[PDB]
């Protein structure tokens, strides 16, 4: 119980950081009115 | 005198203020294909098509964005990012525009002039004025801008007030 | 010209506008001593009188309706069940009456527009408009009228946009 | 004539009214530092200074008050208790002090002129408009005053209408 518990505060936690870090990616590229994304950020980061 | 007038001839159209119990505080921004607007202002939108949206948030760079749609993507601002330092033209006037940060003169600026975006000589938005903090006689711009690589960059003195 | 002037001094009497938060939906008419409101606009009727009045609702012909008070019952329009063909009067110049089909040359009738009566060479009202659609280079409409039985007879084109 | 004149000249920065969805019902009132402001007019403050504090609540009286900041405690009204009958000046005009009664000639009042301060021939405060009640042909008012004691005496005739 303790191992399964500590196993999922650990997996949501490096997600959360995980979906932190890719929103402060992409937050200064899409408030941009030419909308573009460069070469490197988009595909390391899901932007499409 | 003429400025003022230029102002409200390339701002006519594009610019649709926010409506909170009969109350102007804040103005949109129509550039690029995209709908620009603060946080902190609250109310509906005067136009019938903008208000009809789903705005995407960013709350660190303090900007709600949206889709204009293709039928009015050519009645929008322009843009650019090319900026030297100077002088530019302002809804009240003039700018200054020194070591990468934007100054008003005194006697104007209250609640309620927040989304006024800043232009140049040739029509083309360089800055949009999100807050303003009061310096000895000349106060300081809080704005957004854009840069060559096309990062937002989000420029914020001390201790500023949200308009 | 001056067909349009003797409406005006018609609806500025007995025609209201709703009022929407900043803007004008739509025209409640006066008529016989019944109000008649329609649908898919929605606001509050100018009237301090006319608004606390709850009103019965027709969704097959896309009104309401409420009683009309005992004071107000003489200020009201008239009606009529003849109409011969020809032209028609209206706020936004005139309308064309043909094979049972109020029209309008095209370029005007937008949102905020209904409810408004179409008036005759007399100075009674003989349909109010709900809505219509661009049929090609002149546009039809979309309105409740009246017959010699006294039945209310809606007539609606192919597509039209609710105004 | 001039009388309206002199009453525009001195409530002009001191009478803020009071909004409710762009209709004005109410005046607040800045005198002594303090703002009085009644129960029965409920709506937001124009003034950004006075809308942004707590107001403490008396029902019995009908007042609302609060403490204005010391750097507009010198632009306020004035106020006393020595009143001999006779006229005073008021917004529409004139005003009678009878018997220790407010008496205003008919054809003005309605809803929304509530909180109108009277005013004497030298720029004092001497009562505050709340109510008014139809006697005859010369309406009188419910409104509140002070005396040499210092104690806030509201008078209200009988059947008074809430303005």
């Amino acid at each position: 119980s303790i191992c399964a518990a500590i196993a999922t505060v650990s997996v949501a936690a490096s997600t959360w950081l995980f979906c932190r870090s890719r929103v402060a990616c992409l937050t200064p590229y899409r408030l941009t009115p030419n909308a573009r994304i460069p070469f490197c950020l988009a595909v390391l980061c899901c932007a499409r | 005198g003429k400025r003022q007038r230029m102002v409200m001839k390339l701002e006519s159209d594009k610019t649709f203020p926010i409506m909170l119990e009969g109350k102007i505080n804040g103005y949109a921004c129509v550039v690029g294909g995209k709908l620009f607007r603060p946080m902190h202002v609250e109310g509906k939108i005067d136009n019938d098509v903008l208000a009809a949206l789903k705005t995407k948030k960013a709350s660190k760079y303090d900007l709600e964005y949206a889709d204009v749609p293709q039928n009015m993507r050519a009645d929008t601002f322009k843009y650019t990012h090319e900026k030297p330092q100077g002088y530019y033209s302002w809804h009240h006037g003039a700018v200054q525009y020194e070591n990468g940060r934007f100054t008003v003169p005194k006697g104007v600026g209250a609640k309620g002039d927040s989304g006024r975006p800043i232009l140049d000589n040739q029509g083309r938005v360089v800055a949009i004025v999100l807050g303003g903090v009061n310096e000895g006689s000349r106060t300081a711009l809080s704005v957004v801008m854009w840069n060559e690589k096309g990062v937002t960059v989000k420029y914020t003195p001390e201790n500023c007030e949200q308009w």
